């Protein structure tokens, strides 16, 4: 699933999966 | 940044994990 | 929609539609 | 922290904007 490309919610997605309880930050800008 | 790394480009578990806490 | 339990996936998702370019971050723990 | 106000208890606009950048 990381291997592509990844925007918007499905960027998040896979913050959210590969970070697990470490949690992520999204900057987009 | 992931934008530029992830969506206009192919992203990689490599670049994503960068941005884990 | 951001009045509610929201837990996982689900949380992510809010903060990603309500924060926009600005993003964000997830801390679980 | 965000899961004990959103998750376990009833999120808000309020509290989810606290947590962006
Ligand atoms: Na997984
Ligand atoms: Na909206």
């Amino acid at each position: 699933f990381v291997n592509q490309h990844l925007c918007g919610s499905h960027l998040v997605e896979a913050l959210y999966l590969v970070c697990g309880e470490r949690g992520f930050f999204y900057t987009p800008k | 940044g992931i934008v530029e790394q992830c969506c206009t480009s192919i992203c990689s578990l490599y670049q994503l994990e960068n941005y884990c806490n």
